């Protein structure tokens, strides 16, 4: 039952501080390291250091020391890792990782916390459904979805159904409009059959305005 | 610091087929204890990566038997003796026998499985946010193979230009697939402007452009 979940996705100004976290369950906090890796497009994977959980004792990667701060609370099981004057090169995601089997390998990962360093203004998220029509069927087949537009910054997470829908869903990666907002679409495609039994509920989570959106597709009588 | 250079940057196997990917490391990698910590992870875009390979060859709990690891002092090689949909994604390689820890760049593994062509669904914007001012136009190509598709909006028979966006999909880990929305954007006095909507869809798998339509506010 080994888990590792962190804080959610963060959006802070240049010169900021944020300080992400990891709760640790299903084994003794103080058995193993906690590490962090960061992941940003160009520089790729880095292992940034690890923390000894029994004294906070730590060691930096040299290019993270003074930008990186890492620390643990045994007593909630926590990990932080504290980034101090935010500049727009950390906007990365952050993974917290341990190994269970002395330092052989890194068997259980955080699902990744994504923090973006802008100056520009956060936005939720407008929902609309796409609703299944005449127009949305192919033999037997409807698509239906929700369409997420003008949000920033990134990301927003789509589950169907409060998370019981995953067969067929295709969330599509995000596009950047020339307006610097961003928008995406979460399809999938079910029997046209059952149009009338089922329910699609679609579920928008934007962490970075605190918004969380339910918008129930309708079919459409056209 | 010990810098991890993969080759090849990317790969396209057939399903059935062995893969190799090697990995380089800029100096030797064995840590105090004598060991070489050398592992190979396998990362899906969106998730975290997944562990397959330890110590250059020793396979983990739970990861198939097409997996293996090999290598001595620099030079080390992962290998999938027949490829499946699962194993898309970006392998990376890992040295953990001298501080700091380093990483590969990656080597991205593509499945070069059969053409499917694309379904295709037209969705009109909803009423919502026509009261709002704007119209989004939504079409979707779904699970089809390879990914080179194209996509042309017809507005009253007038080929557009400069209104629309797409994306496309990662490669699907069960079916090997690409999926595709574009989306065309007017405002509602744009949108007024004309009457019929249509997204017309070339494909390798189509023998003639598949072309899905509707009429303005007619329902
Ligand atoms: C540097 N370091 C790491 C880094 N982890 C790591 C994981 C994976 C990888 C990798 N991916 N290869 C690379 C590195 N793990 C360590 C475990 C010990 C240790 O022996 N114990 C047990 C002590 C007892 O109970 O006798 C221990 C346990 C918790 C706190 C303190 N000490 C000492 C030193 C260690």
């Amino acid at each position: 039952q080994v888990q590792l979940v962190q804080s959610g996705a963060e959006v802070k100004k240049p010169g900021a501080s944020v300080k992400v976290s990891c709760k640790a369950s299903g084994y003794t906090f103080t058995d193993y390291y906690m590490h962090w890796v960061r992941q940003a497009p160009g520089q790729g994977l880095e292992w940034m250091g690890e923390t000894n959980p029994r004294n906070g004792g730590t060691t930096y990667n040299e290019k993270f020391k003074g930008k990186a701060t890492m620390t643990r609370d045994t007593s909630t099981s926590t990990a932080y890792m504290e980034l101090s004057s935010l500049r727009s090169e950390d906007t990365a995601v952050y993974y917290c990782t341990i190994g269970t089997s002395g330092w052989d390998y890194f068997d259980y990962w955080g699902q990744g916390t994504l923090v973006t360093v802008s100056s520009a203004s956060t936005k939720g998220p407008s929902v609309f459904p796409l609703a299944p029509s005449s127009k949305s069927t192919s033999g037997g087949t409807a698509a239906l979805g929700c369409l997420v537009k003008d949000y920033f910054p990134e990301p927003v997470t789509v589950s169907w159904n409060s998370g019981a829908l995953t067969s067929g869903v295709h969330t599509f990666p995000a596009v950047l409009q020339s307006s610097g907002l961003y928008s995406l679409s979460s399809v999938v495609t079910v029997p046209s059959s059952s149009l009338g039994t089922q329910t699609y509920i679609c579920n928008v989570n934007h962490k970075p305005s605190n918004t969380k959106v339910d918008k129930k597709v309708e079919p459409k009588s056209c | 610091d010990i810098v991890m250079t993969q080759t090849p940057l990317s790969l396209s196997v057939t399903p059935g087929q062995p893969a190799s990917i090697s990995c380089r490391s800029s100096q030797s990698i064995v840590h105090s204890d004598g060991n070489i910590y050398l592992e190979w992870y396998l990362q899906k875009p969106g998730q975290s990566p997944k562990l397959l390979i330890y110590k250059v060859s020793y396979r983990f709990s739970g990861v198939p038997d097409r997996f293996s690891g090999s290598g001595s002092g620099t030079d080390f090689t992962l290998k999938i003796s027949r490829v499946e949909a699962e194993d898309v994604g970006v392998y990376y390689c890992f040295q953990a026998s001298h501080v700091p820890y380093t990483f590969g760049q990656g080597t991205k593994l593509e499945i070069k499985r059969t053409v499917a062509a694309p379904s295709v669904f037209i969705f009109p914007p909803s009423d919502e946010q026509l009261k709002s001012g704007t119209a989004s136009v939504v079409c979707l190509l779904n699970n089809f193979y390879p990914r080179e598709a194209k996509v042309q909006w017809k507005v009253d028979n007038a080929l557009q230009s400069g209104n629309s966006q797409e994306s496309v999909t990662e490669q699907d880990s069960k079916d090997s697939t690409y999926s595709l929305s574009s989306t065309l954007t007017l405002s509602k006095a744009d949108y007024e402007k004309h009457k019929v909507y249509a997204c017309e869809v070339t494909h390798q798998g189509l023998s003639s452009p598949v072309t899905k339509s509707f009429n303005r506010g007619e329902c």
